[PDB]
């Protein structure tokens, strides 16, 4: 799992 | 002003000898890579920006360019293994480990997130993060009397990043790194926040998926009771990982399985085997199949918690996958049980739903169900009641099913006629 920081 | 920039414009600004111009282009790059749809990760990589972003991680006097560079590099590493590799190949890992000691918490948190994406790619980049020394400064951020004094998101990111350093096999995480993290992971398993609790249960799930010595490290830290309490949480996000870890601890020794039964886990299975989520039911029925494979005293503890009627019901109605895990739990139970226990299974109503599954296609379940029918017929021979069992099977429509078991598989029609001839 990877997580993109959005906004 | 840094909104909807072109990549050529971001490149012109980063190629300038003005750190303020480089900061506004690095912020325009983050804003493009933080957009909800189609982040241009490949266009930013083709532009040759990763090297300049990794040097900006070292700019102590421009904390803003360090945060913008960490966010941009975190989002490139959020993508494909190829995109995560371009970040690791730019020298990012040592630079993100220095940023863990940043006085700014927002920059330190982005370095944590980045490291989490790098380690989440696989065991090789997980093990390279651990070799560059990430653990000591990660665990130093949590070195506080009360974890409740830290920000919710900061602890949630640090707990997800530690989870990724405990994840993946072939190879599995380094034993020295697993024993250096476990003490802090146990503190987070006792935390009030549900996302921290869920990511802490997933980390124990990853550390329990392995050889019995890995299970022992975790069970020696005294986590099984807290995992059994989190198995009763109302939040599926916490129950799904808590069950996997309890299930992975019952793959080990009968002494490790006995710590779960001693922590009181068999009292939660009545609800886990009736759970509306098919994954929780199937995973819980699989955990019950490894508990029915243990000692007769452990099988007696399943009987005492009233779980046999619940396994007769998963066999009666559930996703075929759960019903196949239930056939396996009934065959393990009928293999290692006493005759008193095997006759209790027939009194609870195992005959009809077991036989109704012999009309299925899978040869595996048919071989498992016919292996449990023989074990029950062998216990009936020791009591002189095989005829009654035969009549009971005949009335449920079972002799008819086994008669048809004309099958491609040899062992199937072989055992079928070994039972048709010996008992019917
Ligand atoms: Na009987």
């Amino acid at each position: 799992r990877k997580r993109r920081r959005v906004a | 002003g840094t909104v909807n920039w072109s990549v050529e414009d971001i490149v012109k600004g980063i190629n300038s000898n003005n750190l303020e111009s480089q900061l506004q282009a690095t912020q325009a790059a983050r804003k493009l890579l933080s957009r909800e749809k189609q982040p241009p990760i490949d266009n930013i990589i083709r532009a040759g920006l990763i090297p300049k972003f990794v040097s900006f991680l070292g700019k102590t006097d421009c904390s803003p360019i360090q945060f913008e560079s960490a966010w941009a590099l975190t989002n490139i590493a959020s993508g494909t293994s190829e995109q995560t590799k371009a970040v690791v190949d730019g020298g990012a890992i040592p630079a993100f480990i220095s940023l863990l000691a940043s006085p700014h918490a927002h920059i330190s948190e982005q370095a944590v997130w980045a490291l989490g994406n790098i380690a989440g790619d696989g065991s090789a980049f997980r093990d390279l993060v651990i070799k560059h020394g990430a653990i000591d400064p990660l665990l130093a951020l949590l070195a506080v009397p009360d974890l409740s004094t830290l920000a919710c998101g900061y602890l949630r990111n640090l707990t997800w990043t530690l989870s990724n350093l405990c994840r993946n096999k072939n190879p599995a995480p380094p034993l020295d790194a697993v024993e250096q993290i476990l003490p802090t992971l146990v503190r987070l398993l006792h935390h009030n926040d549900p996302e921290v609790l869920a990511d802490s249960c997933w980390a124990i799930s990853y550390l329990t998926d392995g050889p019995n010595e890995r299970i022992e490290m975790v069970v020696k830290k005294g986590v099984v009771p807290q995992l059994v309490k989190l198995l009763g949480a109302t939040e599926l996000p916490i129950v799904t990982p808590a069950l996997r870890a309890i299930g992975n601890i019952v793959t080990g020794t009968d002494e490790q399985t006995q710590k779960v039964i001693d922590a009181g886990a068999l009292a939660v299975f009545p609800s886990l085997l009736t759970n509306p989520k098919t994954n929780i039911q199937k995973e819980a029925t699989w955990t019950m199949s490894n508990i029915t494979a243990g000692r007769q005293d452990q099988i007696q503890q399943v009987v005492n918690h009233g779980l046999v009627p619940f396994l007769v019901g998963v066999l009666s109605k559930a996703d075929f996958k759960t019903q196949k895990e239930a056939a396996w739990a009934i065959t393990n139970y009928t293999s290692g049980g006493t005759v008193e226990q095997i006759v209790y299974l027939v009194h609870c109503g195992i005959i009809e739903p077991l036989m109704n599954l012999l009309s299925a296609k899978d040869t595996k379940i048919i071989q498992v169900i016919l292996d449990a029918i023989s074990n029950i017929f062998q216990a009936a021979e020791k009591l002189g009641e095989t005829e009654k069992l035969s009549i009971m099977i005949e009335e449920c429509g079972g002799l008819d099913k086994i008669e048809a078991l004309r099958h491609e598989n040899e062992s199937v029609y072989k055992a079928s006629l070994n039972l048709i001839e010996k008992y019917f």
